[PDB]
RNA sequence: GCGAAACAGUACCGUGAGGGAAAGGUGAAAAGAACCCAGAGAUGGGAGUGAAAUAGAUUCUGAAACCAUAUGCCUACAACG
RNA sequence: UGAGUAACGCUUGGGAGUGAGAAUCUCCCAAACCGAUUGACUAAGGUUUCCUGGACCAGGGUCGUCCUUCCAGGGUUAGUC
């Protein structure tokens, strides 16, 4: 509802493979506390074309910069994978 | 041709060479 | 207030410039510094790096710019006095706008 | 060309010394070289 | 062959968790002084 | 069995004495005129009048 | 006039990179070249980069004739230690030193090189002297 | 000097309670060495800035033990706190 | 100092290539061991050690152009497990 939930898309080649052939695949960058449901309002409220499914990737935080003189600790990600329904494909950029 | 020249190397962020977009190449890297 | 602003004319009253004038473009109030166009030019050994749009050119070779100096080294510069002389400023309070202005303390010249 | 470092943070010779806690447990047993 | 810490999640939690630090004068006396050295990792909880 | 007296900074020398090195014996090769060592083929692969090996 | 090169931090030990600068020592520059180039040891292709480079910053930058030079001197001085743990048995371990060398090669074209090396600390010799008798005549002046 | 002048109850040790360090200083100002030479490069030698570069980031001063080089003298029938 | 001494903790030959540099890196041909296992799937634990590209400060008991090391990017999809 509030539209917290979805806070940036993102772009690797596992997306852009999936973002072709009929069915289109967009992966997001979710609320790590938000739910499926919450999901799909979201993208109901936000973009109009209802989700086929919904898949959930959550992303476990890891060391980085090792060795470098303070080193820290990764972020927490939850990925989104919308999938809207057959010949149907909106743009994440441009409203 | 000129979209040849530009996908070599200047690998953008979550990619590597060779598989660049061929019509997304203009964006991150302007 | 302040003693320097950007903009006022100012001399140098110490160091290898002695009577060097100049036109202050910023003020540095946390370092006490003060970088005036003219004076203390240094020439940074201008590398070559190539990482960006710019960066694929990024000509520079031997750029003078400009040196921040202390502002205890600056003294303010008198232009309505006839003669003019290097003083020290006060901070009265006019009445008719109600507005601080500098004056200097060896004549009656207002900033 | 194009050899450059405009990042804030960039080294070759990263900074690293390895240090050592002095682990020293050993010990001893007994002997077949009593005189009693 | 078979050294003293033989690891699992589950009996390290329970033993020396924060939850069972919590659950007896013991264990609040332990945390108090933790605290007071102000150690970073107070319990096993914490990696 | 261990050493129950130091041993000074001259004896290790004095024992050390017999570590020199020798210098290698070198040739000039006749077609290329770098030295070589004795009895070796060369760096072009020429061994007297015969081409051993293609050139580096 | 000495020309040199410096190396810091050269990987080899200095004991084993000081038999090899003794076999190099006082050599004329072709032979020292042609020698070193043939030798199977590993601080042999390092020695010849250092004295490579001598050679090209003396007859580059201090300008000398380049037929002249020999070997001055060729030196392994002491560089810094690195201090490891190395697990022994028993539960012991012990301290490996991997030992670093700071290696400098000297040529000089004149052969009579070390007799202004003395001249020049008998000068400063000299200096004391000079000022201690200065200092008398004003300390009796007075 | 508080264990802790630095990001110290940290790194690290132990299942745990607990135990527990070391490490500061370029230059007035980075003006942090463009350029040339060797090298694959780091780097070194010049050039340049600077009063000083043997103040060069290994950055106030730099002791001894220790390791090398050299002028001069002595030493291969010699029992040596 | 011991001392450049002991030790370097079970596995061969060649051809071609990369590279400034190759017994140690890549490919190929053999060769030798495992084969109730050095084969394959997982629990526990480990916690990114997984994939791509680059590097050879540090670590690899040698070397290294190479690594489970470092850098940058990426990778884990459940109504039925
Ligand atoms: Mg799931
Ligand atoms: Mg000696
Ligand atoms: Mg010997
Ligand atoms: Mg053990
Ligand atoms: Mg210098
Ligand atoms: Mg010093
Ligand atoms: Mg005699
Ligand atoms: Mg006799
Ligand atoms: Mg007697
Ligand atoms: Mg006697
Ligand atoms: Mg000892
Ligand atoms: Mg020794
Ligand atoms: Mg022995
Ligand atoms: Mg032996
Ligand atoms: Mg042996
Ligand atoms: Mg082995
Ligand atoms: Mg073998
Ligand atoms: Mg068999
Ligand atoms: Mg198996
Ligand atoms: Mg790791
Ligand atoms: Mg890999
Ligand atoms: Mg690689
Ligand atoms: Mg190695
Ligand atoms: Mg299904
Ligand atoms: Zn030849």
């Amino acid at each position: 509802d509030v539209t917290n939930v979805l806070l940036k898309p993102v772009l690797t080649e596992k997306v852009y493979f999936n973002q072709m052939g009929e069915t289109k695949k967009y992966v997001f960058v979710v609320n790590p506390k938000a739910s499926k449901t919450r999901v799909k309002l979201a993208f109901e409220l936000v973009y109009g074309i209802k989700p086929l499914k919904v898949n959930t990737l959550i992303r476990k935080p890891t060391t980085i910069r090792g060795g470098s003189r303070f080193p820290g600790l990764s972020k927490l990600e939850k990925l989104a994978v919308i999938t809207l329904p057959k010949g149907i494909a909106i743009s994440v950029t441009g409203e | 041709k000129q979209t040849q020249d530009l996908t070599k190397n200047m690998k953008i962020k979550g990619f590597r060479k060779g598989k660049v977009p061929p019509t997304l190449a203009k964006d991150y890297l302007d | 207030m302040q003693r320097i602003k950007k903009g006022d004319k100012v001399v140098v009253i110490t160091g290898k410039n002695k009577g060097g004038s100049g036109i202050v473009l910023k003020i540095m109030p946390a370092r006490q510094q003060a970088i005036v166009e003219g004076l203390n030019k240094v020439t940074r050994h201008k590398k070559k790096d190539q990482t960006t749009k710019r960066a694929a050119k990024q000509s520079t070779g031997k750029v003078q710019q400009e040196a921040p100096i202390f502002l205890s080294k600056l003294a303010l510069f008198d232009q309505k006095a006839k003669q003019q002389t290097i003083g020290k400023i006060k901070y009265v309070m006019d009445p008719k706008t109600n507005k601080k202005t500098r004056v200097f303390k060896k004549s009656n010249n207002t900033l | 060309x194009x050899x450059x470092x405009x990042x804030x943070x960039x080294x070759x010779x990263x900074x690293x010394x390895x240090x050592x806690x002095x682990x020293x447990x050993x010990x001893x047993x007994x002997x077949x070289k009593a005189a009693d | 062959m078979k050294r003293t810490y033989q690891p699992s999640k589950l009996k390290r939690a329970k033993t020396h968790g924060f939850l069972a630090r919590m659950a007896t004068a013991s264990g609040r006396k332990v945390l108090k002084l933790r605290r007071k050295k102000q150690r970073a990792q107070l319990t096993v909880s914490s990696e | 069995a261990v050493q129950q007296r130091r041993s000074s900074k001259h004896r290790r020398d004095k024992r050390r004495s017999h570590d020199a090195l020798t210098a290698q014996a070198l040739s000039v090769c006749q077609k290329c005129g770098k030295k070589k060592l004795f009895h070796r083929v060369c760096s072009c692969g020429m061994y007297g009048d015969l081409r051993v090996k293609k050139a580096y | 006039m000495i020309a040199f090169a410096k190396q810091f931090r050269v990987r080899i030990s200095p004991q084993k990179a000081r038999l090899v600068c003794q076999l190099i020592v006082g050599k004329k520059t072709a032979d020292a070249q042609n020698i070193l180039s043939n030798t199977p040891k590993k601080a042999a292709t390092l020695i010849a980069k250092l004295l490579n480079s001598a050679i090209a910053n003396a007859t580059n930058n201090h300008g000398m004739n380049g037929d002249a030079l020999y070997v001055f001197e060729c030196v392994a001085n002491q560089g810094p230690s690195m201090k490891r743990t190395i697990p022994r048995a028993k539960g012991s371990s012990n301290m490996i030193t991997k030992r670093s060398s700071n290696l400098v090669v000297k040529l000089s074209d004149n052969p009579n090189e070390r007799q202004e090396l003395i001249k020049q600390q008998k000068a400063l010799v000299k200096k004391r002297v000079e000022g201690q008798q200065k200092a008398k005549m004003a300390r009796q002046k007075a």
